[PDB]
């Protein structure tokens, strides 16, 4: 099957023998090779479009780092919670030697709900001026691994309404471990993070916007490429 | 005094094996330790043999004192002599 | 079993309070002190049992160099079984038989 | 000897996990994998893993001279593919429970006698019979994990002259 | 299907010997040796370099040089006259020779400079008889004959003096 | 199988040289007489020894 | 207890070789450096698992 | 009690820009990682039939070739399809599939795979503003989830295994060659080359 | 991995681990803390693998209160370049990436040698101390020096290949002291000189 149209009369073979997800008794047809057990649901595997301009990495804390472990700052930040939802990372590096990664979140229950269900709810073109103040928690220190392939990683969200399934690239990995800092160096210290961050929610500006979508022309021309 | 104490769990079996008296270990380690440690020992009936102490930062000093009442507490019998069998022999008279 | 120091990962060494008269373990790299449950500091066994019957797996009767009886199971009352001796390889050690269901796979005895 | 990269290529797309993904706590009942004598990753249903490397190492896709032993006493899953390992070739018992030939072996007399012809019935050597899954070659290493009948006569259950067999009456069945 | 006797074993045997043989083992690793043990040892390090900042106008001159390809040849006598032909074993055996075989490897020069080459012979290598490198392993048992090499000799040794 | 304590499996022959024995059974004579071989040309020289410093 | 060894350090000061002697007290928790030629004294705190090295790098970081 | 360290109260009005999503994940703000397996590659450009057909790249490499073939054949992709209606539609040829079970398996075309979940904690993702030099936080990875092949019969285990068992098959780096002559005749001549230019360059000096 | 005291002597039971190019033994705590995990409970997370256990935490307690001194990575390298049998005098910053170097490389090679690679390292090491104590606490016994599955045969191959690039080194040294020598004339060698 070297041929160029074999391999595409192939392409177009798997792309029409699409099951339809709606459609219970061909889901139904459809049989485990090994397991021999019907199909129960489907859903569809799509790609994000408004996603693709942001660059995701994924997060993760090694060892002692657990926000499970730690009790007093899990009990702090409340026993999912809105807070470790809607947190903020800030990396500082003073030199080459010496990094670390700064952590933000919302210590009320209330203004982290309400920033919460604002960030979850943007369809439309009215942002309300959600003036969110973010306190620090601790410090931890930090590796970073790159992947060498684009999508070595994706993680895929569900959408029960739509019967489809939306995946995201991972561009690389980041891990955190717990930082003791050293008592010679706590001035130094001071003069870096800050105790508070203030976050004010406006709306994107224009060529902002426009640079986010050329930046999407890359996957999708139809309806983003300007004119 | 001090709040620490050390108690040990010896056993039974092997105890009355040996044909040993409690009484008779308590007046070894009060012979070794004079008064600096204060001694109570369960009786015979006790459903578990047990024998405690008292001492009158010591956790260590306790850890130390329990390592070497373990080691070197000779009740009786000859040192060197590991283990004695007994022997029938057949003697012309 | 000895605690952890919950906010710096430590182990948490015993402390006793000449003024109050407490149990507490306290970490050493830090101000952190939480009140001890128990009295138990420090237990030793000079004959001891533990990795006896401990050395046990749940994908043991897939092995198939293990002799096969006939032992009827406590739980189940199943009619096939592997057994094996102890796993503890001491010169004290017992030769005692651990027979294991192919059923609810849990570790009985003969007597 | 031969390169172990197509041997992680396989285990990876199995369904192995790599250390950095991996939490003691987690996995108390985890399969240690080891290649080359390197602790390369975890596994949760090792019989799955090892079924599939063997009936792979039987069909040709790994090379004859591959290693796989599975201690299920100690949880590891050790592969070896380096030089120097002595080995010598076995018949291969049939010990699927789940198909009808069970206890009996691989090797038939259509085997025969295509060996004694030369080729099959649409060159037929040693090779043949090896890639073929009705023998296999087994090191000192993992001769530990398996159970050997001495004559094919053993797999079936008062002369002056002839010599006597172990009764082998310890267990009550053999596998 | 019909059960297997101990002559189905045997025949067995038979085909075992037939493939291998019984100095299989000598031979595969020769053979594994002269195929790609010599190329990865060369490729092992397989760049010598030498610097020098000339200051006699700073010019900071890298000097390296590059090890390629490794080429082999079936073993070759050298008389006194000048002459060469190809060696056969048995006269290595009468005359006291050595049964090896040149070895040829690339090297390539390169001149960096910053302001602020073909097949040499590294030696001989001796060859193990009847492996894939020696001149009895295509011979024929005819040939073989004519060669005065016993058809019974397995190979997996070598001649040296 | 593992775990097995019967004369067979830890070396007792029941057959006699005219019988012949079993492979299992001439693996662990082979390693018995291997022991006779090995003890022998490991105490004459300690022997050797004794015998020198005797002497002298 | 106090600690007297001969060692085959370089002085900074005189640059004369092997006229360094380390005197170390585990009971103090001090090590001190002095050397035979320019008399120099250089003291640095010691922990359970020092060695005469380790008093010698302090002295080098303290030099620089 | 661990006083905080950071008392200043010194803080930073900064303001981020944030685009409206095409999605919104119900009920749990849940995600799965999955790793890419080899066979596995990931399109995310439309499908273009005459490009991919213009670009299909042929090697002497059979196991290369084969590679190539199966993982083009097996990509995930997604082209866009004309409705009936005259409108334009997203169409794609992956699909995810739930026994009964309750596992989960990705299908490609005929191909099914099936998906090992293991459960992750404190593994979250979040979205890089590298303009600002801080992530902000999307939502939580509960389960870390590889990719399988369901059975030995499936075309992309069989592909799988003779290109592996087929790639280390091939291993041969030295390449005969046929000498003519005696190898020292290079040495010997270069020897007599450089002591002849070595005399006259000693004639040379001596009478310059 | 040596295991220092006799049983009821030497007061703790340390476990000391040997380095290459370190003229003293190393305790298993500063070593694990130099590649990169300071905390004591992971330490143990590493080496032990069930919790309930409580002999083996008992055995490695001596090696932790042994090992409480040093609490930093940074401090943990430092240690390790002071005794690295380096020229004397080297600097504090030069000693720390001469530790850097002898554990990324020379450190259980055939696992890995490039840098931020070490949690495998680390996990090998718990590995390896988890079998010390399995072998010391009686549960298994030592291992079989005798078996035949733990050998391995050299044939000409691998023998050859040993003499080769032994010889091979011999004759790139040759090469290189020629080239010095040569390039004080500076002289366009033919380089079918060089090679003996
Ligand atoms: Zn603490
Ligand atoms: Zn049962
Ligand atoms: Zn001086």
């Amino acid at each position: 099957d070297t041929n160029p149209r074999s391999q595409l009369h192939s392409v177009e073979r798997t792309f029409d023998e699409v099951i339809d997800p709606r459609n219970k008794n061909r889901l139904q047809s459809l049989i485990h090779p090994r397991k021999k057990i019907k199909a129960v649901k489907a859903w569809h595997f799509f790609p994000d479009t408004s996603t693709f301009d942001q660059v995701f990495h994924s997060l993760k804390f090694v060892g002692s780092a657990s926000l499970s472990k730690d009790r007093p700052l899990n009990e702090q930040l409340g026993q999912v919670n809105a807070s470790i939802l809607t947190s903020l990372f800030k990396p500082i590096e003073i030199n080459p030697h010496n990094k670390w990664i700064s952590l933000y979140a919302v210590t009320d229950k209330l203004s982290a709900e309400s920033f919460r269900k604002s960030f979850n709810s943007i369809k439309d073109d009215n942002i309300v001026n959600r003036h969110v103040i973010y306190d620090h928690i601790k410090d931890f220190d930090q590796m970073f691994r790159g992947h060498k392939k684009l999508f070595e990683d994706f993680a895929i969200s569900f959408d029960d309404i739509s019967d489809r399934a939306f995946f995201v690239p991972i561009v690389g990995r980041l891990e955190l471990k717990k930082k003791r800092i050293v008592p010679g160096l706590v001035d130094m210290v001071n003069r870096t993070n800050y105790a508070h961050i203030r976050m004010d929610l406006r709306n994107p500006s224009t060529q902002e916007t426009a640079i986010r979508d050329s930046r999407r022309e890359q996957y999708d021309p139809v309806n983003y490429s300007s004119i | 005094q001090s709040p620490w104490l050390l108690r040990l769990e010896l056993d039974r079996a092997r105890m009355l094996d040996k044909q040993l008296t409690m009484n008779q270990v308590a007046d070894k380690i009060s012979e070794v330790f004079s008064d600096d440690l204060f001694v109570m020992w369960s009786e015979d009936n006790a459903d578990k043999l047990i024998i405690r102490c008292r001492v009158i930062e010591e956790d260590q000093m306790l850890k130390r004192i329990e390592a070497h009442m373990l080691d070197l507490i000779a009740l009786r019998g000859i040192p060197g002599i590991s283990k004695v069998y007994m022997v029938k022999h057949k003697v012309s008279v | 079993s000895f605690r952890f120091c919950l906010e710096c990962n430590n182990m948490l060494y015993p402390k006793e309070d000449k003024e109050n008269q407490r149990l507490l373990y306290s970490c050493r790299n830090c101000d952190y002190t939480e009140l001890a449950e128990d009295p138990k500091v420090y237990r030793h066994e000079l004959i001891t049992n533990i990795g006896e019957t401990a050395g046990i797996v749940d994908d043991i009767g897939q092995d198939p160099t293990l002799p096969r009886s006939d032992k009827e199971c406590p739980e189940c009352h199943s009619r096939d079984c592997v057994f094996f001796q102890s796993q503890q390889r001491r010169k004290d050690t017992n030769m005692t038989l651990f027979y294991v269901c192919l059923n609810c796979k849990k570790t009985f005895r003969d007597e | 000897g031969s390169p172990s990269e197509p041997i992680i290529n396989f285990l990876e797309e199995w369904g192995m996990e790599p250390l950095e993904d991996y939490d003691p706590a987690q996995h108390t009942k985890s399969t240690r994998i080891f290649v080359n004598g390197v602790w390369t990753g975890i596994h949760r249903d090792p019989s799955m893993l090892v079924s599939t490397m063997r009936d792979l190492r039987r069909s040709g896709a790994i090379s004859p001279e591959v290693s796989i032993i599975r201690d299920i006493r100690e949880r590891e899953f050790k592969i070896f593919t380096d030089v120097g390992r002595v080995y010598r070739p076995l018949f291969i018992v049939e010990d699927d429970e789940s198909k009808d030939n069970k206890g009996e072996l691989r090797i038939t007399k259509e085997h025969i006698r295509k060996i004694q012809q030369g080729y099959d019935d649409d060159v037929y050597g040693w090779s043949s019979l090896v890639t073929s899954g009705v023998i296999e070659y087994v090191d000192g290493e993992e001769e530990e994990t398996i159970m050997i009948a001495m004559t094919p006569e053993d797999l079936q259950t008062n002369d002056t002259a002839k010599r006597i067999k172990p009764e082998m009456s310890t267990s009550s069945h053999h596998t | 299907d019909d059960t297997i006797t101990t002559e189905d074993c045997w025949t067995v045997i038979s085909a075992f010997f037939e493939e291998k043989g019984l100095v299989s083992q000598q031979l595969d690793s020769f053979d594994e040796f002269m195929e790609t043990s010599i190329q990865d040892l060369v490729w092992e390090e397989p760049r010598l370099i030498l610097d020098q900042p000339a200051q006699h106008d700073n010019i900071n001159k890298r000097y390296e040089i590059r090890f390629g390809k490794i080429y082999l040849s079936r073993p070759t006598m050298t008389e006194a006259d000048g002459t060469t032909h190809a060696m056969f074993p048995q006269e290595a055996r009468l005359r006291n020779l050595t049964y090896s075989s040149p070895v040829y490897l690339d090297m390539e020069k390169s001149m960096f400079t910053s302001i602020d080459g073909n097949k040499v012979h590294i030696g001989k290598v001796p060859i193990m008889l009847r492996s894939k490198f020696c001149s009895l392993r295509t011979l024929d048992e005819v040939d073989l004959y004519k060669m005065k090499e016993c058809p019974y000799d397995m190979g997996g040794y070598f001649v040296i003096n | 199988t593992k775990d097995d304590f019967s004369p067979e499996s830890k070396g007792f022959v029941e057959n006699s040289y005219l019988r012949g024995l079993t492979p299992q059974e001439f693996f662990f004579h082979a390693m018995a007489g291997r022991e006779g071989l090995i003890d022998t040309a490991v105490k004459t020289a300690e022997t050797g020894y004794i015998q020198r410093r005797l002497v002298k | 207890i106090k600690q007297k060894l001969e060692t085959q350090f370089t002085c900074l000061f005189c640059n004369h070789d092997n006229s360094v002697v380390c005197t170390l007290d585990k009971k103090n928790s001090i090590g001190l450096l002095e050397c035979k030629k320019c008399n120099l004294s250089f003291q640095a705190p010691i922990n359970s698992l020092s060695q005469p090295i380790d008093i010698y790098s302090d002295w080098i970081d303290a030099c620089e | 009690h661990t006083k905080s360290v950071y008392d200043n109260g010194e803080t930073l009005d900064i303001s981020l820009p944030i685009h409206p999503k095409s999605h919104i994940p119900q009920g749990k703000q849940d995600r799965w990682v999955v790793k890419l397996p080899d066979f596995l590659d990931i399109n995310a450009e439309p499908f273009d039939p005459r490009p991919f057909e213009m670009n299909v790249k042929t090697h002497e490499d059979k196991n290369q070739e084969l590679l190539d073939k199966l993982i083009a054949v097996n990509t995930v992709r997604w082209r866009y399809a004309k409705s009936e209606t005259g409108g334009i539609f997203k169409e794609t040829n992956s699909q995810i599939i739930q026994w009964e079970d309750g596992t989960y398996s990705l299908r490609v075309g005929s191909e099914i795979f099936d998906m090992f979940t293991t459960n992750t904690d404190d593994n979250y993702l979040v979205s890089e503003h590298n303009e600002e030099g801080i992530l902000m936080t999307e939502s939580t990875l509960s389960k870390s989830v590889k990719l399988v092949p369901a059975s030995f019969q499936s075309t992309t285990h069989q592909k799988l295994a003779k290109a592996l068992s087929a790639k280390q098959k091939k291993e041969s780096y030295a390449r005969s060659v046929v000498t003519k002559e005696d190898p020292e005749e290079r040495q010997r001549r270069l020897e007599s080359q450089e002591n002849e230019r070595y005399r006259l360059e000693r004639r040379r000096k001596q009478a310059e | 991995i040596k295991l220092y005291g006799r049983e009821d002597k030497g007061t703790g039971r340390t476990i000391k681990a040997t380095l290459p190019y370190v003229k003293q033994d190393i305790p298993i705590v500063i070593v694990f803390r130099a590649l990169g995990v300071v905390p004591d409970g992971e330490i143990l997370q590493h080496i032990c693998y069930d919790e309930n256990d409580w002999q083996m935490l008992e055995m490695l307690k001596p090696c932790i209160e042994e090992g409480f001194v040093i609490q930093d990575k940074e401090v943990a390298l430092d240690f390790i370049g002071r005794r690295g049998s380096a020229a004397l005098g080297i600097r504090r910053e030069k000693r720390i990436q001469y530790a850097k170097d002898i554990l990324q490389k020379e450190l259980l090679p055939h696992i890995t040698q490039e840098e931020g690679f070490e949690t495998r390292k680390t996990f090998f090491l718990g590995y390896m101390v988890n079998r010390l104590l399995l072998c010391a606490l009686e549960r298994k016994d030592q291992d079989d020096r005798d078996h035949f599955g733990k050998k391995r045969l050299d044939l000409a191959g691998p023998l050859l290949a040993n003499l080769f690039r032994i010889l091979f080194r011999k004759l790139t040294r040759e090469i290189y002291r020629y080239m010095q020598r040569c390039i004080e004339t500076d002289r366009d060698f033919n380089l079918n000189l060089a090679v003996k």
